[PDB]
């Protein structure tokens, strides 16, 4: 639902950011 | 860290934030791009669709990495539906 | 010879006499040597066809009696061919021996002495010897609890170094940081520390006292509160 979202708002139309990678056992999110 | 690669005309509003970027038209290039891409870490990648077909096999090589948040999108004129791909082969494989 | 001698200390002078006999397994060594001997040809496993019995002869002269005031207990050891239960020497002594208290290696090359794992280990008449007027009147109630809770934080333990700390409920990880605990304070005491019955019984509270008051439903109301820290 945000992809396809994303797509129409998208098409009618210092600032970084820093991810830390939270984790959930297997691979990290 | 963020990167954005597509058309100058539709990527170029980014550079108003600080965005490295580019303006890439190369089937391998694009991944060079995308490679010193990884090696710095950026953490969020915005491709227009219109280049994603252009070096499919780097953005499924990093895929199972976490960095970089590769991102499919649609440019000025459109997207080539990589969101229809993605999302029902992925729901799928798993269950 | 020993046997015979604590069946004089017992039946014949009202004592209570504890035998203990090692090894066992080198009997049975000897014991095939004089039967290749009489040239008499080997039942199982190379020991002979009367092993069982010999082992019986000798394992079940033991116990009380009536009318006399004497007392006949054997603890006898063996080690196991390479760890092994389906051995005849273990085995066959199971079928003779109530219960049995077996050392683990795994436990000895981790520190634990005596390396006693309380899992497989058993007495058959355990039951008989707990309860007032022999021991504190929750002995019976709590054995089964530490027991329970031991293989269940074996369990968590084991789940825990397959998907991570945090794939745990905290009250897993309790048990499971119980179960290490339970292992290196109550069954570690050391070859030349002596436990007091009654100070082995608190120490389980004092272990039990770690999980909340929620799970343990083998131990009743009166108990409980009279006896948890």
């Amino acid at each position: 639902e945000l992809r396809q979202a994303i797509e129409k708002e998208t098409q009618t139309a210092n600032v970084s950011i820093s991810v830390v990678e939270k984790n959930i056992m297997s691979v990290k999110v | 860290k963020i990167g954005v690669v597509g058309d100058k005309d539709s990527v170029s509003p980014f550079r108003l934030f600080g965005f490295d970027v580019q303006h890439g038209t190369t089937k391998t290039e694009i991944r060079k791009t995308i490679d010193e891409m990884a090696k710095n870490e950026y953490g969020v990648i915005y491709i227009t669709e219109q280049c994603a077909n252009l070096v499919p096999e780097t953005i499924e090589r990093y895929k199972g990495q976490l960095t970089p948040a590769i991102i499919l999108i649609p440019s000025h004129q459109g997207t080539l539906g990589i969101g229809l791909e993605e999302i029902q082969n992925s729901v799928e494989k798993a269950v | 010879m020993a046997l015979t001698a604590a069946e004089y200390l017992a039946y014949e002078k009202g004592m209570h006499v504890l035998v203990i006999m090692t090894d066992m397994t080198n009997y049975a060594e000897a014991l095939r040597e004089i039967s290749a001997a009489r040239r008499e040809v080997p039942g199982r496993r190379g020991y002979p066809g009367y092993l069982y019995t010999n082992l019986a002869t000798l394992f079940e002269r033991a116990g009380r009696i009536r009318g006399l005031k004497g007392s006949v207990t054997q603890i006898p050891i063996l080690t196991m061919p390479e760890d092994d239960k389906t051995h005849p020497i273990p085995d066959l002594t199971g079928y003779i021996t109530e219960g049995q208290i077996i050392l683990t290696r795994e436990l000895y090359k981790s520190g634990i002495q005596p390396p006693i794992d309380v899992l497989p280990s058993l007495s058959r008449l355990k039951d008989k010897g707990t309860g007032a007027g022999k021991t504190r009147e929750d002995h019976a109630a709590t054995m089964n609890q530490l027991f329970a809770a031991y293989a269940q934080g074996k369990q968590a333990k084991e789940l825990a170094v397959v998907l991570g700390e945090s794939a745990l409920s905290d009250i897993d990880k309790i048990y499971a940081k119980f179960a290490e605990r339970f292992e290196n304070e109550y069954v570690n005491q050391g070859f030349y520390t002596n436990r007091t019955i009654t100070e082995t019984l608190d120490l389980g509270w004092e272990l039990l006292a770690m999980l909340p008051r929620t799970e343990l439903k083998r131990i009743k109301d009166d108990l409980l509160d009279k006896y948890l820290p």
